[PDB]
């Protein structure tokens, strides 16, 4: 709203991506006070741009920013993995008045994939006296971020008391979830062992667990 | 040493008033806020120049936000009112060129950390937290992985950390999962050598601001 | 570590009588010393702080004092539920630690035991074993002599006793002798007595009974 | 009326960890230290260490050092004590304690005030091989004023709680100190002496609990008419 | 899809039968015939112990059995003995290019004689004095089950800084064996009487105590 | 004499890529890796067969796994590139089938021993070896291998004519993030004064060899 900002540009390492940020002649068009933020998926933005084209210390040069009529363009030159990011335009929009883009989720082409680290932890006696019990299956380290979890009661598939996260990316740029299954103590001694079992990418890792007496 | 520290994880139920402080830190000419509700994108709120005395409001905000600062403590406060379940976000602090040069660029250098501001009718609960221990699945390779779970607690954040922030080394603080009961729950992994299982001791610190709650756990292999 | 020795490590007094400990400290603690009561099977109770000041619901009999090394604690007039086991504890350094002991007993009138026999359940039976019980409730001094004779033949080897801890109300004592057999072996006789001998006793009083009356 | 209860009694191996649960009510939890007190069956009373209920910090003794751990939940209002690599000294009674808040003096100086005024009612840690088993009561039937009592046999571990009428009677109860028998379980009688004339008309029920193995016995103490 | 769960914890007795199973889907085990099982002691390269739904090859005894049904395939050891403490694995087809294993399972032979610990102590050498380092050495073999503790002492008093403990693991001869090494100063290692390692087992105790040298 | 000689104790820098041989002696029609981590359980990761010129990847190491083979030599490699935290494993080959009987059994006759590739950040750092002197019949020399990084490291007695007896404890991971280990070797007493008694420690990551002589201390 306010801007049109495509959301997903994605570009290949060593090429370079432009990303277009699109206003009127009373917002962009005619003002050149316009500004590029980079921000990192539970990080704060960065300045990356400023005044069209200025870049500010400790930016490298590249991201070079410019402008064509109604449409500003930031561009990404020499792409690495770490430029995986949400990219966001603003511009002055008058006196009193600045306005953010929808924000571009900029993607590298080019990466490897990753297989899925998967561990997968018992419930606690704490918890189990509690009347309570939930097996945590915890995904580190893939990509792409599109994984499916499935659990399994000794052989069998189990739908119910599945909780499962969306993926998020990491520090790393690899993609992280979580999935717990919520279970009673009774369903929980009275099988020989549940399995937590992750897709991704047509490969399959399992992870299994048994209670101890 | 130009930093800006935001304080604040304050929840707030629906018609009442919030107010986040921003500590500046070197020079700053103009403080700015700028909003992201969870998974959309940034809005601006408004700017302050507290050498000059005046502030901006976007016109969405016209009556509910209030922009001070006190020079004394060095600290600019922003103040929305009438809060509503559109309101729960994160808000951020913004520099607006430095001590010198009364020139505005419109591009924020430094932000702050998230202030996440989470209204809502709901009541808020507080965690449970149980102790993931390790076993020869997880420990036969030199590094044995030990954890913390944080279940049924609303509303965000908790902050977990690990003999109380004295490790640090290859600890991953998985995102919190939103259940179908409308109540979060999130688990904290560690990688410490298998030798050290028997020598030190390894407490996870679990603190709930919004129901200033204060857990330690001792996570150890189960015999 | 201050050392706090405790004197006397036991101790009898009379009903009325006035009783005085002390507590001797390794090194100086101007008033950091505590005195606690510990009543048996019960936890301690606090009854004097900083070695002179009397706690919130403590009657005015009990009284201490004391500096430098050196303290006391004082009982005006004993009284029947002051029966426990004294203790004092410091605070001046870390780490905290507490006297030997002092248990307190209270001299009393000679009273004769109330001697009373039980025989094994028709439920225990079931079990194999069987249990006869002999009880001597209410008497003083704690010392009695407690004999099990089977068809007047003296079982030994055979009987365990229990003695309880001092009344709080009269200042008695009083024991149970179990006498544990087989089926079998409980089968094979008939009268089983428990012979008690005490000094409040003239002469030994016997209570007896026949097997399935 | 401040109030302190602990966890139940428990029996543990040689080597294990036990988990002590001190679960504080009738007070401001956070306002106050919690110190651990530790007392072997006829000795005397030993200092662990400190717990500060607010912020987590702790101070253990150096006789403990390395092998006790204090925990607080401030949520539920409760403290726990982990004492670690068990041996044969350390079966003993395991209480905690509540001091007074520690005041400034006039001069500005930190004064402690460490005298407990508040103690919970112990926690039994029996360290031992031996499996638990669970009690069997048996009624003590009698023939001025008769005696009748509930024997309760072969149980491990220590203790055993018993009462009368559901509390409801106190006056003349004897509950006998256990007895570590010859095949290594523990045996204990409760008796009560009650007038002959109440012999038919009150009814008089013994109630027995064993926690360590989740047993429950009420008895009926009726007299064996021959 | 299309993984393998092994049951973790198969545990027997000697001269009895142990089932161990594997279950897939009908894309990997129950459709076709290609299943493997692997016996691996630790430490040790797995070994072939059955190729194919059932086939022994040459040189494993006919104790080891393998069968299929339905989805699951099972191995059956017959006669069981002290060897067969291994971690079994399986092995199936699941799809052109593309091989599948299982968790493992833990097998277990439950004739268990307990054994004491074995405890050796080593004092730092000379060599290492004379580089201001010390390293004491205690070295524990041939106990069972597989859990000790070890402690420290410093002439009578535990010392817990500069401790290293190994996890116990299982040798060739089915028991035990761990290491432990307390890092200490030359001036640590002079100025003491004498220093001790306690390993506690099944309550059982063992000590051994070294002291310096000099002439 | 049907055995597998497997190659190499190599350690690589995350990113960089790793080449591990396997020699095979007498007949073998096709040969397979097989990779397990430290503690984990075994996965699939490749087959070739040499004399028809296939090779198979599972689809996780697709773009990363190569698998060749030179008659001439009558070896088979496997190099895997962009190497992570998540490949620190133990690389084993596998025979699948003999020299005749095209067939494929799917079941891996032949082991070789293992190959360990550790892939980490951390700069090698080489063993220090004392040796462990035994005090006041039957007595316990020893060498202690400490702070060395990364495994593995291979301890002998006399150049190897000493195996009788001898027990090389398990590597400890320290707080430090380095290894350290014991040899052991239990001897009779008389020939404490007769024979020589070495140990041979071999880092090869470090490329460091020591001797050490273990002898009862004197005055």
């Amino acid at each position: 709203s306010a801007l049109t900002q495509p959301p997903s540009a994605s570009g290949s390492p060593g090429q370079s991506v432009t990303i277009s940020c699109t206003g009127t002649s009373s917002d962009v068009g005619g003002y050149n006070y316009v500004s590029w933020y980079q921000q990192h998926p539970g990080k704060a933005p960065k300045l990356m741009i400023y005044e069209v084209n200025k870049r500010p210390s400790g930016v490298p040069d590249r991201f070079s920013g410019s402008k064509s009529g109604n449409t500003a363009s930031l561009t990404v030159s020499g792409l690495q993995a770490e430029d995986e990011a949400d990219y966001y335009c603003s511009s002055y929009a008058g006196s009193n008045n600045l306005v953010f883009g929808g924000g571009t989720k900029l993607t590298v082409l080019g990466q490897p994939k990753a297989a899925p680290s998967v561990t997968l932890f018992p419930p606690s006696s704490e918890e189990l006296q509690a009347n309570k019990a939930t097996l945590v299956c915890l995904i580190s380290d893939f990509y792409p971020g599109a994984v499916t979890v499935a659990w399994k009661a000794d052989s069998s598939p189990v739908k119910a008391g599945v909780e499962t996260t969306t993926p998020s990316k990491q520090s790393n740029n690899k993609y992280a979830a979580s999935s717990y299954l919520s279970l009673t103590p009774e369903q929980w001694k009275s099988h020989r062992s549940y399995s937590c079992q992750v897709t991704h990418e047509g490969s399959t890792v399992e992870k299994t667990v048994a209670p101890t007496e | 040493q130009v930093q800006l520290v935001q304080s604040g994880a304050e929840v707030k139920k629906p018609g009442s008033s919030v107010k986040v402080s921003c500590k500046a830190s070197g020079g700053t000419f103009g403080i700015s806020w700028v909003r992201q509700a969870p998974g959309q994108g940034l809005e601006w709120m408004g700017r302050i120049i507290p050498i000059l005395g005046t502030a901006n409001h976007a016109q969405k905000f016209q009556g509910r936000v209030t922009i001070t600062a006190d020079k004394s403590t060095g600290t600019v406060y922003m103040e929305l009112s009438s809060l509503r379940s559109e309101d729960t976000a994160v808000y951020y602090c913004a520099r607006d060129g430095d001590s010198g040069s009364y020139y505005e660029t419109l591009g924020f250098d430094y932000w702050g950390q998230g202030t996440l501001v989470t209204v809502s009718s709901a009541s808020t609960k507080g965690p449970s937290v149980f102790p993931l221990a390790p076993s020869s699945k997880s420990t036969s390779g030199g590094t044995a992985a030990l954890g913390c779970l944080v279940k049924d607690y609303f509303p965000e954040p908790v902050t977990v950390s690990w003999n109380s922030g004295a490790l640090t080394s290859g600890v991953h603080t998985f995102p919190a999962v939103l259940q179908s009961s409308g109540l979060y729950s999130l688990s904290s992994v560690v990688t410490v050598p298998s030798s050290s299982l028997g020598t030190q001791t390894y407490i996870c610190n679990v603190n709930h601001k919004p129901s200033n709650t204060k857990v330690d756990k001792k996570v150890e292999p189960k015999s | 570590d201050i050392q706090l020795t405790q004197s006397p490590s036991s101790l009898s007094a009379s009903v009325g009588d006035r009783v005085t400990i002390t507590c001797q400290a390794s090194q100086d603690i101007s008033n950091y010393l505590n005195w606690y009561q510990q009543r048996p099977g019960k936890a301690p109770k606090l009854l004097i702080y900083d070695a002179s000041n009397l706690e919130t619901g403590v009657p005015s009999r009990f009284s201490g004092s004391g500096s430098g090394t050196d303290f006391t604690f004082t009982i005006s007039s004993l009284q029947p539920e002051d029966i426990a086991t004294y203790y004092c504890q410091q605070y001046d350094n870390p780490p905290l630690t507490f006297g030997g002991g002092t248990k307190l007993e209270i001299k009393r009138t000679v009273a004769a035991p109330s001697v009373f026999i039980f025989p094994p359940s028709d439920e225990q039976l079931k079990s194999g074993t069987a249990s006869v019980v002999c009880l001597l409730n209410n008497f003083y001094p704690r010392e009695a002599k407690v004999q099990w004779k089977v068809d007047n033949a003296l079982q030994s080897g055979n009987s365990q006793e229990s003695v309880t801890e001092q009344d709080s109300k009269d200042s008695t004592y009083s024991l149970s002798s179990t006498l544990t057999l087989s089926k079998a072996d409980y089968e094979k006789h008939k009268v089983y007595a428990c012979e008690v001998t005490h000094q409040g006793l003239s002469s030994p009083v016997t209570k007896s009974f026949n097997r399935g009356e």
